[PDB]
This record gives C-alpha cells, structure tokens and sequence, in this order.
C-alpha cells in the first residue's frame, strides 16, 4: 500500500510493482503477430471494430529501408521510440554510409528504457514493441517490453488474449523453415485468427500486413490489397 | 604548425589485394631526426592504413581507430567493418574538424579487400575523397603516380609481383628526386587470408652518371 | 496529493490523463462530418445571461485558408495549440513553398500532449496535460478530410464525429443518418436538427457556429442572415 | 586555407516532356589532376535529378543532407518531394551558412507536376530562379552564348520558332561540350548525361579529349 | 518497521539500510552462476532456465565480454546488470586512453564498487539488484576473481555461488581442489555440480552457458568450444546416474 | 541595378529592370526585382538578392501570422519597423540591403524606404541602385501629383529606359507595376530593344 | 529551484487550486462596469471608513495607458504585479507598431499570462 | 640548454648543463635540469622553464596518487603517457621537449623522447636542447651495442663538454644522475674535472 507509488522502492520480496503495472497496459490493445522464415520477415497487425472506439487505428510503421515494427500499447510513447529508431539509423547511413543492424538497435532501445526505472518521479514507457528486420545475418525478430528486457524470438505474438496465439504457434512450428511468403503469411492469420471471441471473422478491413526479406523494402499493405492473400481460409471448426 | 613530418605514401592494387608503401623518417624542418619509426598500422584483417603530415595527430586517429576496433570485437554478432566505412568515418572527422579551424595535418591512403572486392581511398586535410586505383600523396604525385597510370592505360589486370617491383621502382625515383626522404622503407599487403608487413628494406642505387 | 503525476494505476493507465477525459464531457458540443464535396463543422455556444454578447464566444477558428478547428472542453488551455498549428503551417510554407496537409498537422499538434513532469523536465514546460477535444478539418491533395483528438495523443481519422456532454445520443442518432454520397444541404439540415435535439435553449439564430470548406471557396464562416434561411425548416 | 577549386562544369535543358544534365567527370588540383573519374549528376527522385560543381568536400556533404532530409519528408509526410519543395530548402540549407557559406553551383532539373519540364538555377548563398537553359560551372561563359542563339533565335532575322526535341538537343550538347574542351583545362576527360522523362531515367557516357 | 524502508537514506534502530537487505532479495530467486579459478585462468558456468521455447538458442545471453581480458558472469536482473556492464566497458577504455596499458582487476573492482556504492545513500535513486563476479589472467600477475554485491563489497574468491541456490553448491566446490588442477579439467567438476544441484520439477529445463580464459586463450576470454561441451554434457549425464 | 516609386493621385508607380552581373559578367537578364509579397504588399530588390529575399519572406511570415492573430489586415509602417528591427542585430557583419514598401492603407497610399543600415524614411519619389541618379533627373522633370495614368506609365518607361542607356550595370527589360485600393496588377514587361525604335531612337 | 506541480487533476476534472482563487476572488471589494453611447463607468466599494488613512494610496481603479483602465476584486499585490506588466507591454506595442493598443490585445495578453501561471511548476 | 640520457643493461644514466639565459645576460649558472618524478624516475627539462615546472609538477602528483592505490612500483611508460597528453592537449601554448628516463622491475632501464609536438618515441639514447644540433655526429660514432656504467657515463660527460663551448646558450656545470635497481647516485662535474680538447692554431 506504500511500495505502489514510485519507480525506486523495492518491495520485501524484491519486486518492483510499478513496472508490473506498466507491463499490465501492453496487455489491454489489440493482438499483433510476428514471425520469420528462412529469407522472410513478416509483421500482422489485427485492427478492432473498424468503427467505435476503435473506428481507424494504425498499428504499423516503417523505420527504414530493412526495418519495421509494430505496436501493442500506449501511442505516443510508440512515435517517441520510432523517431528515436529513425534518427539513430539516419546517423549510421550519414557516417558510416550503411545500414544499422538490429542487434544494436534493441541494445541502444534498452540503454534508453532501463534509464527512468532508476531515478525520481520517472515512469516507463509503457508500450511493446515488435521487431523485423533484415541484415547481412539474414532475418531477424526481436520482441521488446516496457521493463528493459529484450528477448529474440523465432515467432512472438503480442497483445489481448494471445495465449492461444502462442499454442497455436507452438503447435505448428516445424512446418517453418520451408514454406514461402503466401504461406508464412496465411499461417500467420489463421494464428490471430483465435483471438477473436468465435465470431468476427476476419475481413479486409481490420488486417494490416508488412513484409520484408532480401528482394523488398519492408512494404505494407492496405487494407483493399489484403484480400488476393485472405482467400485459402477455411471456416472456424 | 606541424613540427615533425612525414613525406609521400604509395598504394596500388592488383587482382585480388592491394599493396602499399612508406619510408621511415620523422623529419624536422630538414633534419633528420627519427629514423626508425612506422608510418604504417593494421586496423583489422581486412583493412590498412597509412599516413604522411604530421605524426602526432596520426597517433591520435591510430588510438581512437584501434579502441573502436575494440569495442567493436567485444559484442559478438557476426558483423564487422569494412574499409568504405572507415573511409566514410575518417572523412567526416576531418570535415567537421577542419570547420572549427582546428584541422589534422595528415594525409590518409586505404586498402582493404572486401569479400571479392578490393579498395583504395584518398582522404585530405579538407574532406577532400575519392577512389582509384592508385595514388599517391606529396611529391610522389608528380613523380610516381605517372609511371602508374602509363603502366595501367596499356594493362588494368596486375598480379602482386607486377605491383610489388613497380613500388620499388617508384620508391627508388622519389629516393633520388627528393630531398626528405631515406633508404628504409616498408611494403604492407592484404590478401585473401590477412595483412602481412614486411620489415625494413632498402633499393638498389646507381651513380654512373656522376663521371660525366 | 500523495500519488505524483507520472504514475500508473493496476490497469496500465495513467492517472491524470484519466482523470482530465473525465473533464470533456463538462464542455459544450461539437459535431464535424464530411461529404464528397465539402466538410461541415458546427458548435453550440451555452451563454449566461442576456448580457455577454455572443459576438466574442469564438469556438471555431481558422488555422488556414484550407484548415479550420473546433474545440471543446477547457477552453483556456485550448489557445496554445492554436498558435503553433499557424506557427508550423507558416514555417512549412516558407521552407518548401507549399501547403501542410491535415494529418501532419494534428500529428505535430499531438506530439505535445504527453509532456509533463513534476520534475526538471526541461524548466518552463508543462505540469500537466491540456483538457481539450480537438476536431480539425479541411481540404488537400487527397479530397476533404477529418481527423479527431484526444488529451493522450491518439488522433484517429472518422467521418462524421460529436464530442461533448451528451456524445451518446448524438452518436447512436448519427450511425443511421450517413450515406457515403450525401451533399451539402442535406448534412447540415441533419446536423442542425440533431443539435437540436440535445440542446438545452430553443435554438436561436445566434446559439451556434457553423462553418463549411469545399474545394473552390476557402474557409468561410457563416453570417447571421445566413443561418436564417437554413433554420426556416 | 579552407577552401580549394576542383574545377568542372555542368549544364542542363528543359522542354515539353524531359528535361537534361550533362556534366563532366574529371576532378583536379591545382596543375595536377587527381582522377579522371568523379561525375557530378545525382539522382534524388525518378523525377527529378541534380548537379554540382565547386569545391568537393562541400559538394560531398550537402548530397547526404538533401538525401536524409528526403527520408524524413517521406516518413513525416507520406509523400514524395516534388522538384519546386526541392529548390525551396536547398535555398534556405545554403543560406543557413551565409557567413561561413559552401563554395558550390547546383543546378536542378526534372519535370513539373503538370508533366513539363523544369530547371533551376542557384547561387552559393541561396537565390535561385527558373530558366530553360543554363550552364553554371568553370565554362558558363563559353557556352551561355551558344545555347542562346541555339534556343532562343536571338540576333536572328526571319527565323522560325520551332520547338525543340529530345535528340536535337542532346546533338547539341554533345557538340558543345566538345568545343568547349579545346579551349579550357578544367574541363575534358569524359562527360555524362542524365535524361528524365515520363517514363523514368536514363543515364549516358561518352569519351572526350585527354590532356 | 514503519517507514525505514522506504528509502536508502534512512538508518533503523538496530542500524541497518533496508532497501539494499531487499534489493538482494532479488539475486535469491535467480538461476545460479558459479565460477571458480584453479591455477591458469577462471571458469564460469552460468545456466540460463528455459522459458516460453519460441525463443532462440542464445537469447538472455549472461555472459559479457567486458574487455579483451576480463570476463563477467552476472545474476539477478539483466537490465541493470547490462547498464554495469557498459560502464565497465567505458572505465577500462578510459584507463587504456590516458595510461597506456591494459587495466588491472583490482582497480576495475575497485572503481565499479564505488559506483555501485554511490547508489546506498541518496534517495534519488534505486539500489541495483544484480551480484556479478569479474575473471580474468595475466603473465605478469596470475589468475584473478572476485565478486560484488549491490552494497559495494569486493573480496577476492577461489570459488562463488552467487544465485538462489547459494547454499549447497558451495560445499561441491569445496572437496574440489580448486588450486592445484589445471584450467581443462574442472570444465566436468563444475557442469555436473550445476547439473546435479538444479531441481527438475520445480523448473522444467535449462541451457548450460560457459567461458574461458588463460593461458589456453592467450588471456582473451572466449566462449569455449563445442566438441567439448559434448564430452562435458556426457561426462555429467553419466555421473549424476 | 535600377528601381524606382513614385506615388501620386491615382495610387503608386514601381518599376525596375531585368539584369544581373557578377563583376563584368552578365549572368541573368531576366530577373524579377519587384518582389510580390502579398495581394496587399510590394516589395522592390537591391543590392544583395538572398538577402532582399529571404528577409522579406520572413516579412510575408510575418505579416500572415499577424493577420491570423489579429483579424485586421497589418499597415505598411508596422512592416518596415519589423524588417528594421529585425535587420538591425546583424549591423557590420556584411548584409547588403535596399528596398522600398509599397502600398495602401486607412491612411491613404504608403511607400516607404529602407536599407541594412538602419534608415527607414518615407518619401513621394525614390529611386535605387546604380543607375538612380540618371533617372532622379528626368522623373523630376515630369512629376505631378495630378497626373495620369498612362502619362505616368510612358514617364516611368521613359525614366528606366534613359537610365539603362548611360548605366552598365543596368539594362534588360522593364517590368510595370500598379498598386490600387483593393490590390495591384500587374502592366507589362517591355523589351529595351523595342523602345529604342518607338521613342526617338 | 522549484518543481513540484501544484496545480493538478482531480477524479472529476475539478482544478482544485483554481476553485479555491475564484473562492477568494468571492470577495475584495465588489466592482461594477458599465458601457454607454458616449460614456464608459465603472465602480468599486469601499469596505472600511478607515478616516486616518491617505485616499490616494488605496486606490483600487488604475490606468494603463491614456486610452485604457481597469479595476480588480481579489488580492492587491497580485493586481499590482499584473498592472505593472500590462503597462509594460502596452509601452512595448506603441514602440513597434505606429499606433496604440485596442482592448482586445492587452485583454488577451493578461489572459496569456493567468493561463500560463495556472499551467506551470513552483507557481 | 643541453640534455643527453644513455641507456644499459641494468638501468640508466642522465646528463645535463647549469645555466639559463634571458638573452645575452645569465640569469642563473648554477640551475638543476634533472627532476625526479618518483623514487626511480626522472625527467628533464628544457625550453621555457615555467612550462616544464608546471607539467612536472603535474605529473608527479597524478603518478604518485596512481601508485599509491594499486600498490605496486610505477611504470616509465605512464608517466612518459602522462606527459604525452599534457604537452599534446596544449601544443599551441607551450614549448617543452622533454626526456623521460628510469627503472622499473618488469623491464629494465628504459628512455623515452616528447618533443614539443606531442610525439613518443623509446630509443637506445636520445639528447635535445639547442645544442644537440653540434654533436649529432658525436653520439653517432661512438656509440657501441655492450656499454657498461662508467663508459656511459663518461661518454656523456664527453658529449655535453662539446656541446658547451660552441653553444652560447648553454655552459657551466656538469650534472649527472645514475640509476640501477639497487639505487641511485647522484654527480657533479666542475673545473678541472671537465674535459678539455687543444685548441687549433696555425
């Protein structure tokens, strides 16, 4: 009743309740999927209701030529971030002149996060995040959480009720490594497709899509050019 | 006002690598004073480096270069770097350095042999940059690198002892037309497998014409 | 209080910024649509007394010849926005020589919500969030369009919005009355009858502000004799 | 000293549907020469395109601070630049510098919104103007003449007005540059040609005389 | 205690600095990281637990290369301890830039210390939770470890068990003769000690982490090898059954 | 350089040529020296171009930021006084400057006068630029506040065109302008080589 | 220096600080303004008879400038701090711009700076 | 001003003159040109004499506050480092050239030259002052790769005589300054002591 007020005390059980809070808001937007295949990135993004509370949201931005994310909380700290990510890769380019891999970014990302969990009348960004890229390593997908801890992920899932997500992605794993774009990207549907509570299917109105590998510049997708990729659906059982 | 001097760099590629060469003097005025110092480093296995001006700001971009370098190899993440971001980074110094009046005195050449590609940059007191296969700095622009280019307009595909006799023969030249120079040189290369340096040498000399 | 400003609450949200949305709904109303050919904006005006003529209770402002706004909630903190919306319009123009569309104006406008802290925080800035309910409009290279805001930097795009006190019957009477191809009059006759009913007066002619953009005139904010004709039905 | 002159010289031309660069690719010192190999013409855009000529160091860091600001315009706007915004912040980029200032003539060309063509001409401290035909560099003097009487008609009696094409004028400017070359120094070597039209870019080389 | 723990500028009765006593307690619930030295160099074996498989093999990686010849083995949180871990990183630098040589350990333990000290008096700032150990060897010196807590105490060790498991795993460490053995074969006595000591049905699985210096890798710390590793993992699978 | 104002009766005259040198060079000739600030204002170029036009940009900043605060349209003295000032905190760095507002307001017609030094004066006749005191001569023989029109185009003509045949530094064409009470037009843009044929040449 | 944020949210909204001045503003001496064809007045009441002390002093009407004027109903330093700057400013404007001031102008700047006060730290 | 440090197995020996100059008049004959840094470490000074004292001071203070902590006898490469830095970050404001000498137990005796640049370089012998420039041929011709003590010594005593009789700027006394491990001994050489060489006539 004392220890739930600030960033700094710790608690006799050495917890720190108001990171815990803050970890408690990533977990109230919409569900948001990430995944990658051998020489492929992709990014899915599950816009609510199209119309209240919800009518048109974005919850995809492009960072650079080989690099993108999507979002899972709070919005303005989530532009703060992703102009931090422009502006450091823009410096890379104008020194060194190329591009800035993934690794280092999350490492600066975190540098940057862990500072205000220290000090006075601070708080933490509340917002997760979700990585794709592509460098000379090949691809890549980080995961990043308010609390300064980043983790690599070979398919990560972020949002309201995506347990199921990671069943199902845990669930079909192996057939990865070998299946193409149209694939990796129906798979990645058919998982979001849980969240949803048995009724509102999907539609070409609600989904956003990024994609990114060796032969394409992290590109988006509307919500009117999803549809050639949602047919091979089948009905929820 | 530098004290202390160097005097002209050598750089030529041939197929699959890239040789450079510098004299050993650091000249004051016109003493020779050192006479046994190394005007030439080793940055990575994929990349070196050499210097003419003055020697101390040398010693500066040598310690910063090595503790990037450092700093670099200490992560682990498969990358690394390569000469043209070297280039870029020393250009930039230079150019914001020199934007404050308060410039480096030093004359930069650079090899390097990327995965099947090689280089060899230029970089000036004043950001000037650019690549070629050859050049040379101070006198040795005058009377070495038109030797080079009469040699590459007739044949653009050199192998390393092509390279390697053409450097002497140079060096030998700038040993006779030149005034702040010395007859102890070294010759680095950078293949396929790493950078390799050779020690101190020295060129063969006639003066025949002195009994006419 | 004994809870600080930049706190979180056990649901992952902040506390002030909560607590200053629960203000908006204290303000006036205000609707905004848009139609294929122009964009309609209207504002109710809650005088005091017979007194305080209403000639300078202004709720709807030009922030450019093709961009306008209107506003609800604490107008007081309203006017510092205002004047860095004209302040970026104008260094646009004078850096590219062209015309700021919508979104990168509400995008910057937004970006200054979330500034706060009790702390150095850069010394001269904000101790707390603007109690405001922003709703732009106007025309660009792409059409008419609109745009909403909120005090937490969350603007979303809409096409036919109502903010203030009662924002639930101006809403469940306004998801039936829409088509995709309505004009002008038609809007604003369903706007103002609307109005209507969730105002508190008998709608005078002078109750309300109204003002309208389409692609060959520029702003133009509506007369006295104007809203006669219209109010005739 | 803080500055030097590298030499090179730089032309452009407009017309209904294209506009022209041409340029050279010769960079030297003093009475040296450094490299027979630094082209001037850069790419921004599928329409529109720039040239540069002056002082290297200087030329060499404005390209990369016109690319990033792009970038941003781009990622804040969502939208490309046009070639008029381009001219507009180059203006107050090198003004920015007007006691400390860059050594540097650009000269920008490309096509209008409407699908025309357009060039424009600047200055090291920003003023800039829109032309059709311009020769900013080491040999503005020899050409701006020629160019003249060849697409204006002026001192002309009797003659008509006929519009020009894509190939008179690249005939032209291959011819130009090839007089030009026996009269100055810091010209020759090879030259370069950027067109732009509605269906994208184009580039060309050709050889030109050694000494 | 009524409000003597809410801050780190605030001695109870008996005397005692609570807020340090409770960020400790956070070291007590992680995954124990052994290290030990015996006569050429230092070896750590840190275990990493398995959480959410999804992730790679590499991930929450606990094992920093400070430097060209020191080594870190940290425990608790990771953030913090990545924070630690770049300032370890910029003292060492800034000792080579203005003297000229490679940083001894006793200074480097010294310096951090202080650091992480300066945190156990004001309230302006949080006690870190992490305890860490630094390794490292030298020709002209010998073999080096040590260890710190987030109160500011650095004590030269022939053998640490930092970790919930503490207790238990240092007594495996003693009947060891962690002196006399070579730098090759205590690579076994330290992977069946974290293997034999972990708990299999209160945590599910692990990955086994590792590291080497001395006179092997010419002081560079580096991962060791894997064609070990196997006969590692075989020779422990085989003692604890 | 050569520009010149006069006002009179029917409003304000502005004029000015088409060149522009750098030392013996003649790099432009077809140059716009009568600066369009606003549908209200008027500006004129002299000396330095990028100054006379990115300080008088800010101008028109300036003057729309006050328009959008005010809802009253700003005077023509408020403006000189905000370039003055604006101009006067870069005093011996090297800004070279010249210009004259042009206009109308509550108070009737307004031209005014004004350089980097820090002057601002008013005035009914002004003419800058290297080649003013050839056409001080034949404006003062010829000026009336009840003149004409077309009488004042043809002296303004006549004035720039005498001017340039004497100045080197000055030559081209000669652009027209006229303010009025609800804005100013735009005349013609006449060619020196034609001129020289109608007038007595 | 001082940060602390004074002025802050309640669970309505509901500034509590600002609540609290207008409480206080709920007395000092009531005013009255009024606005004719030709005239303009405006009064205030005295609320001690207070014979010993010196009129002059006291005055709670004042002038910003020969065109314009104001009273005031709370506290009195306060008031004064307040005139003082708007004298200021209205000084200022005259010097820039050829005319005077209007109304509306010096109105709006007092506002500015009340608004500014209600919104910043340590104030 | 005339400086001259030699180098042998197991450790080092130093030379220098006694006198300063403000022109054409001495202000001092007698002055001391070797500075001891640390219980085995010298120095020694020439140019402006402000510059030198200053920096020396300096350096002694951070060197013997870097030996006290880690326990342990300094190093000659630190403190050579040390005055690396300082005469490096003020090149435009001073005028210097120096000469590191001394002994430590991982190498043994070692010598080191920071003229006014910056610079840093470890060499078999090294000399500097004005003038050096009259016996650069000396030290060249006599040196010899076996040298004991008493040959290094007298070898230096020999080099700065002859440097002392061409030169204006420098003359007086002879002090010298031998270190080893077991410690160090300290020298004067006047009058009849110093050489002297037959003066040519016709």
């Amino acid at each position: 009743n004392q220890y739930d007020n600030d960033v700094t005390v710790w608690s006799p059980q050495g917890r720190i309740h108001q990171i815990e809070y803050a970890m408690e808001a990533v977990k109230q937007g919409s569900a948001t999927v990430g995944l990658k295949s051998k020489t492929h990135a992709v990014l899915v993004a599950l816009k609510r209701a199209q119309s209240e509370l919800a009518a048109h949201q974005k919850k995809i931005l492009h960072v650079d030529n080989h690099i993108g994310i999507s979002i899972a909380g709070l919005t303005a700290d989530a532009r703060l971030l992703c102009n931090f990510m422009r502006q450091e890769c823009l410096d890379s380019r104008f020194v060194f002149d190329r591009p800035l891999p993934v690794s280092r970014l999350v490492s600066l990302i975190g540098s940057k996060t862990q500072i205000p969990t220290q000090r006075y009348g601070r708080r933490p960004y509340g917002v997760g995040l979700l990585i794709a890229g592509y460098d000379d390593m090949g691809p890549h997908i980080f995961q990043t959480c308010p609390s300064a801890n980043y983790f690599d992920c070979r398919a990560m899932s972020i949002g309201a009720r995506s347990q199921s997500a990671r069943t199902y992605l845990e669930r079909h794993m192996s057939e990865f490594m070998e299946c193409n774009l149209n694939e990796l990207v129906k798979h990645g549907l058919r998982a979001l497709r849980e969240t949803l509570p048995a009724e509102q299917d999907l539609t070409t109105k609600n989904v956003s899509i990024g994609i990114v590998g060796k032969d394409l510049e992290f590109t988006i997708y509307d919500d009117d050019d999803v549809s050639p990729f949602l047919e091979g659906l089948e009905e929820r059982p | 006002n530098p004290m202390v001097t160097g005097t002209s760099v050598l750089g030529v590629k041939f197929e699959g690598g890239v040789v450079i060469a510098a004299d050993m003097l650091g000249s004051y005025g016109s003493l020779a004073r050192f006479r046994n110092i190394s005007r030439i480093m080793r940055v990575n296995n994929s990349t070196m480096l050499g210097a003419s001006g003055d020697y101390a700001d040398f010693q500066y971009l040598k310690q910063v270069l090595g503790q990037m370098v450092i700093d670099e190899e200490l992560l682990g993440d498969g990358h690394s770097y390569s000469p043209r971001a070297i280039h870029s980074w020393l250009t930039r110094a230079m150019y914001s350095r020199r934007s404050k009046m308060n410039p480096l005195w030093n004359t930069m050449v650079i090899g390097g042999y990327a995965d099947g590609e090689s280089f060899l940059g230029y970089v000036d007191m004043l950001g000037v940059a650019y690549e070629a296969p050859s050049l040379a700095t101070g006198y040795g622009a005058y009377l070495a690198q038109p030797l080079l280019r009469e040699v590459l307009e007739k044949q653009p595909v050199l192998s390393q002892t092509e390279a390697r006799d053409l450097v002497e023969r140079c060096m030998r030249v700038l040993y006779y037309r030149d005034a702040r120079s010395y007859n102890r040189f070294q010759t680095a290369t950078v293949t396929e497998k790493g950078v390799e340096i050779e020690g101190p040498l020295s060129t063969e000399t006639n003066w025949d014409i002195a009994h006419m | 209080y004994d809870r600080g400003v930049n706190t979180f609450s056990p649901e992952g949200r902040l506390f002030q910024v909560e607590y200053d949305i629960e203000a908006i709904k204290l303000g006036s109303t205000a609707i905004g649509i848009q139609t294929s050919e122009g964009v309609c904006l209207a504002v109710e005006k809650r005088i005091t007394s017979p007194l305080m003529e209403p000639s300078s209770i202004e709720k709807i402002v030009e922030i450019d010849a093709h961009i306008g706004c209107a506003m609800s909630g604490l107008i007081a903190d309203a006017k510092t926005l205002i004047d860095k919306a004209r302040v970026e319009t104008q260094n646009h123009w004078f850096t590219y020589n062209e015309t700021m569309t919508v979104e990168s104006v509400t995008q910057a406008v937004s970006n200054l919500a979330l500034q706060f802290g009790e702390e150095d925080a850069d010394p001269g800035a904000m101790s707390r969030p603007f109690g405001v309910a922003l709703l732009f409009g106007g025309v660009d290279e792409k059409g008419p369009q609109l745009f909403h805001m909120d005090p937490s930097g969350t603007f979303v795009q809409c096409d036919a919005r109502a903010i203030g006190s009662a924002s639930e019957g101006a809403q469940s009477s306004l998801q039936e009355l829409y088509h995709k191809s309505m004009t002008l009059k038609e809007a604003i006759k369903s706007s103002l009858i609307i109005l209507k009913q969730v105002m508190e007066e008998k709608l005078n002619a002078t109750n309300i502000e109204l003002a309208t953009v389409q692609p060959g005139q520029n702003f133009h904010m509506f007369t006295k004799e104007e809203l006669e004709e219209v109010i005739k039905d | 000293s803080p500055y030097v002159f590298n030499g090179g010289t730089i032309l452009a031309i407009a017309g209904e549907d294209f506009a022209i660069v041409a340029s050279d690719t010769r960079l030297s010192e003093g009475f040296s020469i450094h490299t027979r190999d630094s082209p001037k013409c850069y790419k921004l855009t599928d329409k529109t395109v720039i040239g540069c000529s002056g002082f290297h160091g200087d030329c060499l860091t404005l390209t990369k601070i016109i690319e990033a600001r792009l970038k941003m315009y781009k990622h804040s706007n969502n939208k490309a630049m046009t070639t008029g915004a381009i001219a507009a912040m180059l203006s107050t980029i090198l003004y920015s510098r007007r006691f400390f200032p860059y050594y540097v003539y650009n000269i920008i060309g490309g096509l209008d919104e409407e699908g025309k063509g357009a060039v424009y001409s600047f200055d090291p401290v920003g003023s800039y103007q829109r032309d059709s035909f311009k020769a900013g560099g080491s040999a503005s003097a020899m050409l701006q003449p020629l160019l003249d009487n060849q697409v204006g008609f002026k001192n002309m009696q009797n003659v008509e007005h006929v519009p020009l094409s894509l190939d008179r004028a690249m005939r032209l400017v291959k011819d130009v540059f090839i007089s030009a070359a026996e009269r100055d120094v810091y010209t020759g070597d090879a030259l370069r040609i950027c067109i732009v039209t509605k269906e994208g870019i184009r580039e060309e080389t050709v050889s030109l005389r050694k000494d | 205690g009524t409000g003597y723990d809410l801050s780190a500028s605030t001695f109870s009765p008996d005397g005692r600095v609570f807020q340090v006593e409770y960020a400790m307690k956070a070291v007590e619930n992680s995954s124990t990281a052994i290290g030990i030295r015996c006569k050429d160099g230092v070896v750590f074996g840190v275990e990493k637990l398995v959480l959410s498989k999804l992730y790679e093999e590499g991930s929450n990686k606990r094992l920093f290369n400070v430097d060209r010849h020191v080594g870190m083995a940290v425990a608790g949180l990771l953030a913090d301890a990545r924070s630690l871990a770049d300032i370890a990183r910029e003292e060492a630098s800034n000792f080579r830039s203005n003297f000229g040589y490679n940083i001894p350990l006793k200074h480097l333990a010294d310096r951090v210390a202080m650091y992480v000290h300066a945190y156990t008096l004001y309230s302006a700032v949080r006690p870190f939770g992490c305890s860490f150990m630094l390794g490292s060897y030298s020709v002209n010196d010998g073999a080096q470890l040590y260890m710190i807590d987030p109160s500011g105490v650095s004590y030269g060790y022939w053998g640490c068990a930092i970790g919930k498991a503490r207790q238990a795993a240092k007594t495996e460490i003693e009947k060891l003769q962690m002196k006399e053995m070579t730098c090759r074969d205590i690579v076994k006595e330290v992977a069946k000690i974290i293997y034999i000591v972990h708990d299999e049905v209160k945590d599910k699985a692990f990955e086994l982490e590792l590291s080497w210096v001395g006179e092997l890798t010419n002081g560079r710390h580096e991962i060791v090898p894997k064609d070990i590793r196997e006969e590692a993992e075989k020779y422990a699978k085989e003692s604890l059954k | 350089t050569t520009t010149l104002a006069f006002k009179f009766r029917h409003g304000v005259i502005v004029a000015a040529d088409s060149r522009a040198t750098a030392g013996a060079y003649i790099a432009s000739q077809t140059v716009k020296k009568v600066i369009e600030i606003n549908p209200y204002l008027l500006g004129t170029m002299a000396g330095g171009a990028a100054d006379c036009s990115f300080w008088e940009r800010l101008l028109a900043r300036q003057c729309r930021i006050y328009e959008l605060r005010n809802k009253e349209r700003i005077s023509v003295a408020a403006a000189s006084k905000l370039l003055a000032n604006m101009v006067y905190q870069y005093k011996g760095m090297g800004l070279s400057m010249g210009t004259m507002i042009c206009g109308w307001d509550k108070r009737g017609p307004g031209l005014y006068y004004v350089d980097s030094e820090g002057n601002r004066i008013s005035g009914a006749t002004f003419s800058v630029g290297s080649g003013s005191v050839y056409a001080y001569g034949v404006m003062d023989r010829g000026y009336s506040y009840d003149l004409e029109v077309e009488q004042a185009y043809d002296l303004a003509r006549r004035a720039i065109y005498q001017a340039t045949y004497r100045d080197a530094y000055s030559g081209g064409a000669v652009n027209l302008y006229h303010v009025r009470e609800d804005g100013w037009i735009r005349v013609s843009s006449d060619n020196v080589a034609d001129l020289h044929e109608k007038y007595s040449g | 220096s001082y940060d602390r944020a004074i002025t802050v949210f309640s669970p309505d909204g509901h500034l509590f600080q600002v609540e609290y001045a207008q409480e206080a503003v709920k007395k000092g001496s009531t005013a009255v303004g009024v606005r004719g064809r030709d005239i303009v007045v405006l009064g205030v009441e005295k609320k001690s008879v207070a014979k010993l002390q010196d009129e002059r002093t006291v005055r709670k009407i004042c002038a910003l400038d020969d065109n314009v004027c104001m009273a005031f109903a709370g506290l009195t330093a306060d008031a004064r701090i307040v005139i003082n700057r708007a004298r200021v400013e209205c000084q200022s404007h005259r010097l820039t711009v050829e005319d005077p001031v209007t109304v509306e102008y010096i109105t709006r700047y007092i506002a500015s700076l009340k608004q500014r006060y209600t919104q910043s730290n340590g104030r | 001003t005339t400086i001259m440090a030699v180098q042998f197995d197991g450790g080092v020996v130093l030379g220098a003159d006694s006198r300063t100059t403000t022109g054409s008049y001495i202000a001092n004959r007698v002055t001391d040109k070797l500075t001891p840094i640390h219980d085995r470490i010298f120095c020694c000074r020439s140019g402006s004499a402000a510059d030198t004292q200053a920096v020396a001071d300096a350096v002694t203070y951070q060197l013997g506050f870097h030996s006290i902590e880690l326990n342990e006898p300094p190093l000659v490469h630190t403190a050579a480092s040390l005055f690396k830095e300082m005469c490096y970050r003020y090149r435009e404001d001073l005028m210097a050239g120096i000469i590191i000498a001394g002994w430590d137990p991982q190498e043994g005796g070692q010598v080191y030259s920071v003229p006014m640049g910056g610079m840093m370089v470890r060499q078999s012998f090294a000399i500097g002052g004005s003038g050096s420039s009259y016996i650069y041929g000396y030290v060249d011709a006599t040196y010899r790769e076996g040298m004991t003590k008493e040959e290094c010594l007298q070898f230096t005593a020999n080099a700065l005589a002859l440097a002392m009789e061409r030169d204006g700027s420098s003359g007086g006394v002879i002090r010298l300054a031998a270190i080893a491990e077991s410690g160090v001994e300290r020298q004067v050489l006047l009058g009849d002591q110093i050489p002297k060489f037959a003066v040519a006539t016709l």
